[PDB]
RNA sequence: ACAACUGCGAAAGCAUUCGCCAAGGAUGUUUUCAUUAAUCAGGAACGUAAACUAUUAGGGAUCGGACGGCGUUUAUUUUUGACCCGUUCGGCACCUUACGAUA
């Protein structure tokens, strides 16, 4: 009682502070099926890979 | 005579597919809305893509779609997506005694204060005349801006078009409610089956 | 209660319930489900046990 | 099952299609497939030779079928037909037409529309029409939700498009009009030169309308098949 | 519809069953 | 695969399938909704559809062109512009009798101002 | 003047709110909910139209409604049903559905 | 807000208050001077002309009129007083 | 369809493009006569319906100027425009508060 909530502290210090993976990030977002501009960005990535 | 039978079982040459294009305020809802459109329009068989850069819904017939008139009831499905109708009721379209309707009401009032007065008019005091005519008629009604956006058989989507006509030439929708409850008294009984019935409106 | 009121059954069964309480003795008239509303009762039953009912028949004091 | 008709009016039913004929169709030359269907039309004899309903027809197909490419699922182009082979259907361009699905399919809220008409001859005296739409441009990095432009804007615009689309199809024929016009080479260059003014989404011709053809040369309607 | 009063009227008839068994059972069988 | 081009025409009083070339000239066949039902009330109906579409099927498939481009219309002008029922049972109805469906488009015409 | 007629357009929010309509996506939704598919929903509902049939007449105080609750339930209750309908209102004036006007 | 000088208003506060409407008013247009650089000739400019201002001869330019500052044109100097 | 919790006109009203004709609004100016003004007796021009009802104190939007600018895109590089931001006048409307009221 009294340690540190650690998300929240992160938030707080963001807010006022201001080739393997990237296949099956593909593989989940391909079944949305939301276009969502990140993964065009990635669609990119991986034809320049 | 007037039952429909589900589609039991590659009928498709050449890909159909189709679009329609939405704005922000409803890219927010649709993309929180949209998988139980693809959960639906996959048990369908039609692959269903939207996109948040352009603002785009897509439906294209896949290679395992075997029901034709699925492809037009997806047209349809984004077609009141894209015209802000709610994602369950979009969805009810796919059923097959279901169809939708846009009424153009704008063109038929010259005037502004009166149109707003005889939309409202038709909208009713706390929403109750329109869901008395949607009961009455077994249809959804959206009064949509300067559109009405109706869906349901194609019985409730006539009665409900002359309705709408009547209530924009001010012809009062509580009258017209009054009629279409005396026509519903006078078709339960078959004893009245063929006459003429403007000796009782 | 939630049946129609010009309902068969619900005429039926009220006439029936009526007279199985108040030849049971819990209510003390059978012409108001109103009785079995708010007068049927543990009360009314522990008062229809055998000590209450022979105190007052002054069997017992 | 009972029949409704008053007293004598069932004649006796006449087979039809004895008397019809099937005729294959090829394309004009810049469409990449030729084969593009086949027609039913009546039996030549005297007495209205059926080569003056095959000079009067004309068919209405898509641009998909034709360039193979379903890229072109839209744009459905339109074919006269004015000489005729052995077994055979030499056909000429018409037409440029969308399909109204695109043409609702085009139009959203909070943005602009820009349309423009222009009535164009080419070298070979063609008079055509030419229906040109353009789609406002919403810029990335954004937060206002209209993006309208203003009405002188949009004066300049149309003035824009309408010099370019002459500029670009006054000097070639029309073989030429139609191979830039299936790349879509024209709503292209309306594209580059009007983003100085406002930038626009989409700009594409939407129709094309040939109204006059004053010569019936096979010279050039056989140098194109 | 009418199912659906059909269906209570039933259930009505299920709970009078019961629930006269309990009060004669009760009552000791002097009913 | 010879592509003949359907008409179908799915008011709410009755539905026209009917077959054409290419050319939108020349009538291949076509059966009216109204001529398989014997009540003018049920004229315009899923039942009505499919038969109309069994029996268009049929006549080309005797005549051997087993493929269809299909264009779907309704009353326009001052109509509904919605196809009826008829235009859902007969797509179904034809391409559950053979005919591969080609091109599908909904040509009803749309005023740009009426009245 | 006439009577049915003033009794169907009140209580069409509770039958369409109950079964009556199978192409509305609320009803469809409450015709399979549970406490309509039980065994006396139809004289639940009838309960509801005869209070507000009496209420229609002149009684201030309802017979339905809850009179005593701990202050925290009925403040959060009143504060969800006002969010509720704020933010239908709110995305009503987005998407340009016009809706019925009370204060 | 309640008690404020208001004889002496910041000068950031005094800058953004619409022309009219600070403590006496004032103009907030200045004069420039504008030479073309072949030429030694000093004509002076108001900011926000509605004159297409020409130098002393040679039919040039200085400025294009608008709808709120004069633009001056091309290649031109001004130290504005 | 675009088409609006918008624009313009005093009002009714006004939506296809282009040309001509005057007029009008706001802004800016290094523009002038210096009370010319405010209000309406009299008068003058425009013209099938109804049916549920001195500040407030700012903020978020909105459009019309004018100014400023870290920057993305025009731009083969300067114009210039689009987008974002700030200042400033002006105007249709929203909500909160009343500064109050009062029939
Ligand atoms: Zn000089």
């Amino acid at each position: 009682i009294g340690n540190l909530d650690l998300r929240s502290e992160k938030q707080r210090q963001a807010e006022r502070d201001l080739n393997t993976a990237l296949k099956k990030y593909l593989r989940k977002q391909r079944k949305k099926n939301i276009i969502d501009e990140k993964r065009l960005k990635a669609e990119e990535l991986y034809r320049q890979m | 005579k007037w039952k429909i039978e589900p589609f039991l079982p590659g009928p498709f040459l050449e890909e159909s597919s189709f679009m329609t294009l939405f704005p922000k305020y409803r890219e927010r809802y649709l993309k929180d809305c949209w998988p139980l459109v693809t959960k639906a329009l996959e048990k369908h068989g039609i692959a269903a893509t939207l996109d948040i850069v352009e603002g785009s819904m897509t439906v294209k017939t896949t290679r395992k779609t075997y029901d034709p008139a699925a492809i037009l009831k997806a047209r349809d499905l984004i077609k009141l997506l894209a015209r802000s109708v709610p994602a369950p009721q979009a969805l009810k379209i796919l059923e097959d005694g279901m169809a939708c309707d846009i009424i153009k009401i704008r063109s038929m009032v010259r005037n502004k204060e009166r149109f707003v007065k005889r939309r409202q008019r038709l909208l009713g005091q706390n929403g109750t005349t329109l869901k008395a005519l949607e009961l009455l008629t077994q249809t959804y009604i959206l009064v949509h801006g300067n559109t009405v956006s109706v869906m349901g058989g194609y019985k409730g989507l006539k009665e409900v078009r002359r309705v709408v006509e009547d209530t924009m030439n001010n012809i009062h929708p509580i009258y017209l409610i009054k009629e279409l409850m005396i026509k519903r008294e006078l078709a339960k009984d078959p004893a009245l089956a063929h006459e003429d019935w403007s000796r009782y409106l | 209660s939630l049946l129609p009121p010009d309902n068969e059954v619900r005429r039926k069964h009220e006439t029936l319930l009526l007279d199985k309480l108040y030849d049971m003795g819990i209510l003390s008239t059978k012409a108001k489900l109103s009785a079995v509303e708010h007068n049927v009762t543990v009360s009314a039953f522990a008062r229809r046990r055998l000590p209450v009912v022979m105190t007052r028949l002054r069997m017992a004091e | 099952r009972l029949s409704k008709g008053k007293k004598g009016l069932k004649k006796k039913v006449q087979d039809p299609f004895t008397r019809k004929d099937w005729y294959n169709i090829k394309a004009p030359a810049p469409f990449a497939v030729r084969d593009v269907g086949k027609t039913l039309v009546n039996r030549t004899t005297g007495l209205k030779n059926a080569n003056d309903a095959l000079k009067g027809r004309i068919f209405e197909v898509c641009l998909a079928d034709l360039q193979k490419d379903e890229d072109h699922a839209f744009r459905k182009i339109k074919l006269r037909v004015d000489e005729v082979q052995g077994k055979n259907c030499l056909t000429n361009f018409h037409g440029l037409d969308f399909t109204t699905d695109k043409l609702r399919s085009l139009v959203r809220k909070w943005q602009t529309l820009i349309e423009a008409n222009v009535t164009v001859t080419t070298t070979d005296h063609y008079l055509l029409r030419l229906f040109a739409i353009a789609f406002t441009k919403r810029r990335p990095n954004q937060i206002k939700k209209t993006t309208y432009a203003q009405s002188s804007q949009i004066r300049a615009i149309r003035r824009k498009m309408v010099e370019i689309i002459q500029r670009e199809a006054a000097s070639c024929t029309l073989h030429q009009l139609v191979s830039k016009l299936i790349p879509e080479v024209i709503g292209r260059e309306i594209e580059k030169a009007t983003q100085g003014i406002y930038p626009l989404q989409n700009v594409h011709i939407r129709k094309v309308k040939l109204l006059k053809q004053p010569k019936f040369d096979l010279g050039a309607l056989m140098a194109l098949h | 519809a009418d199912e659906k009063l059909r269906r209570d009227e039933e259930e009505i008839k299920r709970m009078w069953k019961e629930i006269s068994a309990k009060l004669d059972a009760l009552s000791s069988w002097h009913y | 695969l010879v592509f003949g081009v359907a008409r179908i025409f799915a008011s709410f009083n009755d539905t026209f399938v009917h077959v054409t070339d290419l050319s939108g000239r020349e009538t291949i066949c076509r059966v009216t909704g109204g001529m398989k039902v014997k009540a003018d009330r049920d004229e315009s109906s899923p039942y009505a559809a499919m038969l109309a579409a069994q029996d268009v099927a049929a006549r080309c498939k005797e005549l051997g062109i087993t493929a269809l481009h299909i264009k779907i219309r309704a009353t326009g002008g001052n109509g509904t512009k919605t196809p009826g029922p008829g235009a859902q049972s007969a797509l179904r109805a034809l391409a559950r009798s053979g005919m591969k469906i080609g091109r599908i488009e909904d040509v009803t015409p749309t005023p740009s101002d009426s009245t | 003047n006439d009577l049915a007629l003033q009794r169907l357009i009140a209580e069409s929010h509770i039958l369409s709110e109950a079964g009556a309509n199978p192409s509305h996506w609320q009803s469809s939704h409450a015709a399979t909910t549970g406490t309509n598919t039980r065994a006396f929903a139809t004289g639940r509902i009838a309960k509801k139209t005869t209070d507000m049939r009496i209420q229609a007449l002149g009684a201030k105080e309802s017979i339905l409604t809850q009179q005593k609750m701990p202050m925290n339930m009925r403040k959060g209750i009143v504060k969800h049903q006002e969010e509720k309908e704020k933010k239908r209102r709110q995305e009503a004036r987005e998407n340009g559905i016009v809706l019925e006007r009370e204060v | 807000v309640l008690a404020v000088d208001l004889l002496n208003p910041s000068p950031a506060s005094e800058a953004r208050k619409h022309k009219l409407k600070t403590l006496v008013p004032a103009p907030r247009s200045f004069f420039m001077d504008v030479k073309c650089p072949g030429c030694f000739t000093i004509t002076t400019v108001f900011s926000h002309a509605q004159t297409v201002v020409i130098c002393q001869g040679c039919t040039n330019v200085l400025c294009q009129p608008t709808g709120g500052k004069a633009r001056l044109t091309e290649g031109c100097s001004f130290r504005r007083k």
